[PDB]
């Protein structure tokens, strides 16, 4: 019954820059969100663990928070490797149930 | 076919109850109580009470903000306060921590005559104050609502108020010492009016309220998940001394014909924070209970650890009261820092002061407090906590709990979780084959006969609560007229107890009368026939009476 | 650790095509579901339908309801039957596993397939 | 003498109706409907009907003045607006013949700040300004009253509502598809509530009203005067399509803390005329079946003329719509003009906006409309018109109808036509010498006793309509109350039918048995003896039931 929006669809920077992307929640959520980092051709990349928490086997780039309607994803010291479309979540099952963003694309 | 007036059975059911017992929850528009808890236990009644559920938590919050409103009423509209105020900060000796708090603001100010002006100063918060385009500030309520003081006259205590019930209605209390938010509790009760309760308003601990019994009480409407607040109700008071240590001068400024504004004039000593102690000891051990408690929802061999509030702006974030008529926003970091682990030294938060409120969470529309002369200090004893889990990976432990409670009405769920509201429906029928107020509902349907004169008996039985009170008053006369009506039409008027002559069909039930009137209470009974109620009552509206009074 | 999926391809509209999602091996008896997500071609993901894996009681999204249907076949696979696909259920299906945090109902995924299109 | 209580009779009457069901004409305050239309046929029963005296129109009117004030009761009073205007016209592509229309004006504003001034401007009609003493103009209606503006966020769609009857009461409905005005309708219905009506307010035409049976109904209270308006209803819609085709872009104003105004900020695009187009082939068939009508009236070689309104100033002598949220002016003299003689190219009006309105007409208060952005299309369905004659000479021919209508009740009264409020009054009195709700109304004395229990249970049975409903209330209930003591004194107390020991006294009456209980319905029978009621209702108080207790 809800939808997670994010409003940066497409930045972009040079190499070693940061971008952020902020996703909005319709409804609140205490933290619940995992943020998935997508490249075509492969299954998503799962980056974060209750908005703040790193999923093992990614670098400490990645970072972010909020406390529901807002969360947001930082990811510093880009590179190439790094583009990719990001995702946003809130999972639930049960009546007011999964939803997902749009996504948006890093370029870098 | 035989039928009974004033069977003690019941539905549940919404109603509208009525406040009971200056300030600004007036108790003008209230009714005096009777001195008499009159309060009858129901032997052998089971009853399903719901917390979560319960609509006297709505009413007690939507009758409070309009009392609050009316309140506001007759006080001074400070709209020409919205003025470019031109200022710099306070001089005197002051906490070197507590800087930039206080400006010394100056303004061209109206006076009672139209054509004079005044230049005026007063001292004020910066929470209070925008900086806009060198030394230009302005009220922040001038975006987008100027904003009434509150009267100097009026009161912000918390006197409590009960809720009463309208005839045909009756309000059932639930006794189990243990019973949680919700589920059927075995020792059932019932009163004409509910135990006083204070409009307290605060946020993210529980002031002045109930205590529970022996142990904390943990209540959720679904400790499962995460979106939903955990009360804790704790079985012991810790003691809070707040204070607002400064001393200030109260200024008033005629604003024009009849009104006034209230400045702050001066501040006389040294400026220092506001802040709260809080037992250390009590606080730690209350904790320790708490934590007892929440292990057994999330296993046996668990960690629990506390964090302080997250993000949000103020009211969100930080803890609140009114003390002394001043508002405080407290940072609770000191109480909720710590991890426990399976198997006088007061702590101090320091406190901000704001003057201008968006009580109730509304917009559009504020209240500017006036400053209060002298020194404050109060006391409170917190009796409980607002909790919510944060989220896990389901390979580790350690949950975390926070404190919240952006709503206000999980103030009065505390209060009224021991209440239920249910309608009275009489006019019970039975096979024949043709002591107190709901005393006899636990007894059998034999036993019961014996009350029904008890029962029938409380069928009938500026200002705020007006239109409100006249249709009560109404409600209960229709309800009351429309069963004596029927009762005519069947031929049973004036008897409690009557005769038709119709045979029971025994399409509509199949037991021996001694299976029912010496076994079953009403209650029951009226659970496994409703579905032909309709049926009975038809049938005997033509078939005599009318048929009848040809013959 | 890992999951694949297949079964799509082009139907003419009305007929109906079985996706099938196998795993690599992964706790079948336990606090997780499989379940299934549609990525519109040129939109995010959308949810389709999950099982939990265990009782196996079903979820449908509500626009899904009344046309697909789900259930585990084995200690391996769990499939997805695209009752009368039409033009608007052409995507992109991913097959994806789901985990709780604690004690909870929200979940978590996990794990993704790499997903397959149908027409 | 022999007592009947729920006798199917009643007599005109007036008394409260209730609405039925944010727009302006808010449902806040308005009852859900049932959504079953409860309709009972009356077999053999003719009523008289009058629509110029139905006091249903005056409550449709008055309630929807008082809905509309409600409405505007929070909205902001633009008085700071009441200054002097300094301004020219517009530049821009215009069409050659509307010009003057608007003004581009600028002026001193305040702002939320009371010692700051902005300067703004926006565009005006030029009905809407005065000039005054080289480019000094002000608002007209500064001459007299500030005046709100609509709130932005309501709706002025006509939702329709529908009017229920209180209980003790009923609603009669005719159903002769050929009724006129007035008289004896042979096919009487009743209903519990009237259909949906749409508050529409126009003037000399009727907009999305009901459609007539086959033929076009002429209905007037004396069609041989001329100081009556003769409505005429369509038996087929005519279609009409209205527009405003420049784009306009809205600007609003902030005028202070928490007020703003809706400026009209520039048009995109040429500025065009508004305009109405009218099917002409539809129109004009539409007028030869209105001028086969009204010659049954007038003679039946006899010619008919129309022509367009006479001399007025705007709201008199043009035809008035909301459309889009606008207020259009149309002159319809395109419609007005032919001769009638015995024995697509659509039509186009031009139309004129206008943002401040006298709505109904009143003085001391106006409302002004916010401009609406973008570009407004509407369609709508005349279904009647109302016109009035001038005039003759006695020696020639040729009347003519000129559109009219100043009156807002003729636009309802079109609807309500069809029904009439009416109060039950059962305690029928009647010799023996000692189905339907009103289904029976039309069978005789006799056949009516079986339906005493059906009239009886109709008889008991931030908000504008609060005082409204308590009061109807009561009145149901005292009425009921009154007939039960009467009947508890005469001995009668929970019997549909009683007999008391009184004989019938020949004086009031002289038939045969036979001859009331199988010939006459009730309604007859009281008609015959209503003037003895009051003796019957005397004696039987003290001569029985007092004396015969002290035996
Ligand atoms: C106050 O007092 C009252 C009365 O004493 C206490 O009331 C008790 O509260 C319990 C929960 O607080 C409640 O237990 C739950 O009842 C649910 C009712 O479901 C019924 O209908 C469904 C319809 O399909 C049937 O399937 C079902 O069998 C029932 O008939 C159950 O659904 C709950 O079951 C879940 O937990 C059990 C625990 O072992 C699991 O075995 C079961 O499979 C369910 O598990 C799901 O949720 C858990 C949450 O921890 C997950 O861990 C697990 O992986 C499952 O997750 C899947 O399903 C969820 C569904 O939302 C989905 O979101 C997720 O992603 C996965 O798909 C459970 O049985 C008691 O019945 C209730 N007692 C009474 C008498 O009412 C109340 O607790 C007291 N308050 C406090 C604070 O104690
Ligand atoms: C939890 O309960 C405690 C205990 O009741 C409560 O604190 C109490 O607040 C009231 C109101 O502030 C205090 O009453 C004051 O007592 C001093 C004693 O000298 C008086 O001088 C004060 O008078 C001023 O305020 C009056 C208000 O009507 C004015 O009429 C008068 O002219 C003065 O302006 C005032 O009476 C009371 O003493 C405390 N109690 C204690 C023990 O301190 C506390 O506020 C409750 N918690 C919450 C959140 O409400
Ligand atoms: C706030 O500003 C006012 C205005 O300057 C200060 O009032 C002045 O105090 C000095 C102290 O000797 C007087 O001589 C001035 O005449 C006062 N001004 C006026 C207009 O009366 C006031 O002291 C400042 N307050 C603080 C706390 O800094
Ligand atoms: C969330 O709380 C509700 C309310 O307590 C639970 O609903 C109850 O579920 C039991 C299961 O047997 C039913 O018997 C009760 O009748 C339900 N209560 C009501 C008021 O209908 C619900 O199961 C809880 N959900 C979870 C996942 O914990
Ligand atoms: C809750 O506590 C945290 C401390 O863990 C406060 O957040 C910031 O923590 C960093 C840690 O280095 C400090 O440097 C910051 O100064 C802290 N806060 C700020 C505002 O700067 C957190 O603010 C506390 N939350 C609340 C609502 O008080
Ligand atoms: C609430 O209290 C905490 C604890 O004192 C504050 O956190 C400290 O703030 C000072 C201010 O510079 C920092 O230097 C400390 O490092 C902070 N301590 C920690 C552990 O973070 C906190 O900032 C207060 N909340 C707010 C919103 O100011
Ligand atoms: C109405 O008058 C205003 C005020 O002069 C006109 O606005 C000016 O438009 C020109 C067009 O280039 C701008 O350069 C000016 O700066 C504008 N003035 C202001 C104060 O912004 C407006 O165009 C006129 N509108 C019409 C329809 O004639
Ligand atoms: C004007 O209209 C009224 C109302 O229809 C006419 O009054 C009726 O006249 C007839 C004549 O027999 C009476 O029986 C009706 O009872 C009258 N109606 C009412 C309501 O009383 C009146 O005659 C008309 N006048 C003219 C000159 O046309
Ligand atoms: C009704 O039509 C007449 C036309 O017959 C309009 O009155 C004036 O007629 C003369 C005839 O030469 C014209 O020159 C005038 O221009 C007409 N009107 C005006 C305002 O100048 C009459 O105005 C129409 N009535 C209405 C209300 O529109
Ligand atoms: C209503 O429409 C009529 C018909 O077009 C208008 O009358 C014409 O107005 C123009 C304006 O100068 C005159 O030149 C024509 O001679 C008029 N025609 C006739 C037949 O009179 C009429 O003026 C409009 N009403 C108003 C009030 O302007
Ligand atoms: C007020 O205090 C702030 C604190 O940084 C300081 O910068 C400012 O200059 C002070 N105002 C004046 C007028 O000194
Ligand atoms: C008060 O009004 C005078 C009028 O000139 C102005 O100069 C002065 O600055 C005003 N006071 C303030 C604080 O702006
Ligand atoms: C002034 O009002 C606008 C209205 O949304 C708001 O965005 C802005 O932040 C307000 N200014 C301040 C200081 O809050
Ligand atoms: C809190 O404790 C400190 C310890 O020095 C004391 O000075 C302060 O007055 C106490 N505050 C209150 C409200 O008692
Ligand atoms: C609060 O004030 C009371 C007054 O009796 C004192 O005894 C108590 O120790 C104080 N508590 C704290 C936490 O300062
Ligand atoms: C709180 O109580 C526990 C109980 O064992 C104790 O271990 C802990 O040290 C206490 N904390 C403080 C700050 O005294
Ligand atoms: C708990 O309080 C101590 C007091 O110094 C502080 O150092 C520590 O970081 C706090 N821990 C958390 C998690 O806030
Ligand atoms: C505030 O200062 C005045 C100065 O005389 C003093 O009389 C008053 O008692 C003080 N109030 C407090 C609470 O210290
Ligand atoms: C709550 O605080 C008040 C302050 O006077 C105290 O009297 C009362 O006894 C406290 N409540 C409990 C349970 O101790
Ligand atoms: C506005 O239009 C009228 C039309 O006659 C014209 O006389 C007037 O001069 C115009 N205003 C300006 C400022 O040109
Ligand atoms: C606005 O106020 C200034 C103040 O001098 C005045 O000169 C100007 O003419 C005003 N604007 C208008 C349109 O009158
Ligand atoms: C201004 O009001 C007077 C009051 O009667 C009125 O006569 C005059 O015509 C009004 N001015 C305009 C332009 O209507
Ligand atoms: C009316 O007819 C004319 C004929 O050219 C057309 O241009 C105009 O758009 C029509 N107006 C409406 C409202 O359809
Ligand atoms: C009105 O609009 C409708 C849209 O279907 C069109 O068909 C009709 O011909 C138009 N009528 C006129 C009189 O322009
Ligand atoms: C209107 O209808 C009549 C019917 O005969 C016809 O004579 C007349 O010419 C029509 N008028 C137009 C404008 O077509
Ligand atoms: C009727 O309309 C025509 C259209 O040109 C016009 O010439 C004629 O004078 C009008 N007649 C009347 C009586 O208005
Ligand atoms: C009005 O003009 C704007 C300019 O871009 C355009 O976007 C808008 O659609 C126009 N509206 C209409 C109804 O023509
Ligand atoms: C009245 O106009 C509306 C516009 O949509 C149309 O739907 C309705 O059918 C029309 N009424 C008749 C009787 O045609």
């Amino acid at each position: 019954d809800i939808v997670m929006t994010q409003t940066p669809a497409s930045v972009e920077a040079d190499v070693g820059g940061t971008v952020t992307i902020k996703c909005q929640a319709s409804q609140r959520i205490v933290n619940l969100v995992a943020w998935y980092q997508h490249k075509p051709g492969q299954p998503p990349k799962l980056l974060i663990i209750g908005a703040s928490d790193l999923a093992s086997g990614v670098p400490s780039r990645f970072s972010g928070s909020g406390y529901g309607t807002e969360f947001t994803l930082t990811i510093s010291d880009l590179e190439c490797a790094d583009a990719a479309t990001y995702f946003c979540q809130s999972a639930y099952n049960g009546d007011g149930d999964n939803a997902f963003g749009g996504g948006t694309e890093v370029v870098v | 076919v035989t039928v009974y007036y004033g069977v003690p059975v019941w539905k549940d059911a919404e109603t509208t109850l009525f406040c009971a017992s200056h300030n600004v929850w007036a108790t003008h528009a209230c009714v005096p109580t009777d001195p008499n808890p009159q309060e009858i236990h129901l032997e052998n009644v089971t009853e399903e009470f719901n917390m979560w559920k319960n609509n006297m938590v709505e009413q007690m919050h939507t009758d409070i903000i309009s009392l609050w409103d009316q309140s506001l009423k007759p006080c001074v509209k400070l709209t020409p306060l919205c003025v470019t105020l031109q200022c710099t900060n306070v001089t005197n000796n002051i906490t070197d921590d507590m800087r930039g708090e206080l400006k010394n603001c100056s303004f061209n100010m109206t006076t009672e005559l139209r054509d004079k002006k005044q230049k005026v100063y007063s001292l004020f918060y910066r929470l209070d104050v925008v900086q806009i385009n060198n030394k230009e500030y302005r009220l922040i309520n001038c975006n987008t609502s100027a904003c009434t003081q509150a009267c100097p006259k009026v009161s912000f205590e918390p006197i409590p108020i009960h809720y009463c019930a309208p005839a045909g209605f009756a309000i059932l209390k639930c006794k189990d010492k243990k019973f949680n938010g919700t589920g059927p509790c075995p020792s059932v009760s019932t009163v004409q009016c509910t135990h006083g309760i204070k409009p307290v308003v605060s946020t993210q601990l529980l002031l002045n309220g109930s205590l529970a019994e022996e142990e904390v009480m943990i209540r959720s409407e679904n400790i499962t998940n995460n979106a939903k607040n955990i009360l804790v109700q704790f079985n012991t008071p810790v003691q809070i001394n707040c204070t607002r240590p400064n001393n200030y001068t109260r200024k008033s400024i005629r604003i024009g014909p009849g009104q006034a504004f209230y400045a702050t004039g001066d501040i006389i000593g040294d400026i220092r924070q506001a802040h709260c102690n809080v037992s250390k000891a009590t606080w730690n051990e209350t904790l320790g209970k708490v934590v007892k408690q929440l292990r057994k929802h999330f296993g046996n061999n668990t960690i629990i650890r506390f964090a302080n509030s997250s993000g949000g702006d103020l009211e969100v974030t930080t803890h609140s009261f009114n003390c002394g008529g001043e508002f405080f926003y407290c940072n609770t970091s000191g109480l909720f820092n710590s991890t426990w682990i399976s198997n006088n030294d007061s702590i101090t938060l320091p406190c901000r002061i704001k003057q201008i409120i968006n009580m109730w969470q509304r917009i559009g529309q504020c209240m500017y407090a006036p400053p209060i002369q002298g020194v404050i200090r109060c006391v409170s004893n917190i009796t409980g906590l607002i909790l919510t889990r944060d989220g896990g990976s389901t390979n580790s432990t350690t949950e975390t709990f926070r404190p919240g409670g952006g709503d206000m009405r999980d103030n009065w769920r505390s209060e009224l979780y021991k209440y239920k509201v249910v309608k009275i429906e009489p006019l019970g029928v039975a096979p024949t084959r043709a002591r107190g107020f709901l005393g006899a509902a636990g007894s059998t349907m034999g036993a019961a006969s014996m009350t029904l004169t008890v029962q029938a008996r409380n069928l009938l039985s500026l200002t705020v609560w007006g239109i409100k009170q006249l249709q009560a008053r109404v409600l209960a006369v229709e309800r009351y007229l429309r069963d004596q009506q029927l009762l005519g039409i069947w031929g049973c008027s004036g008897k409690l107890i009557c005769t038709t002559n119709v045979p029971w069909n025994s399409s509509w039930s199949n037991r021996n009368l001694s299976e029912i009137w010496d076994n079953m209470t009403w209650l029951q009974w009226d659970k496994e026939i409703s579905n032909y109620t309709q049926i009975i009552y038809g049938l005997l509206e033509e078939s005599q009476n009318q048929q009848e009074k040809n013959e | 650790q890992s999951l694949e999926e297949s079964g799509g391809g082009l139907v003419k509209p009305g007929g109906t095509l079985t996706l099938t999602c196998k795993a690599s091996g992964i706790d079948f008896t336990s606090g997780y579901d499989m379940c299934w997500v549609r990525q519109a071609p040129g939109k995010g993901l959308e949810w389709v339908a999950c099982i939990y894996l265990g009782d196996g009681n079903t979820y449908y999204a509500s626009w899904a309801k009344g046309q697909f249907t789900i259930s585990k076949t084995s200690s391996t696979t769990v499939t997805l039957q695209m009752t009368s696909l039409t033009a608007a259920d052409t995507a992109t299906y991913f097959c994806a596993r789901f985990a709780g945090y604690r004690y909870s109902v929200w979940s978590y995924p996990d794990l993704w397939g790499p997903g397959t299109l149908v027409t």
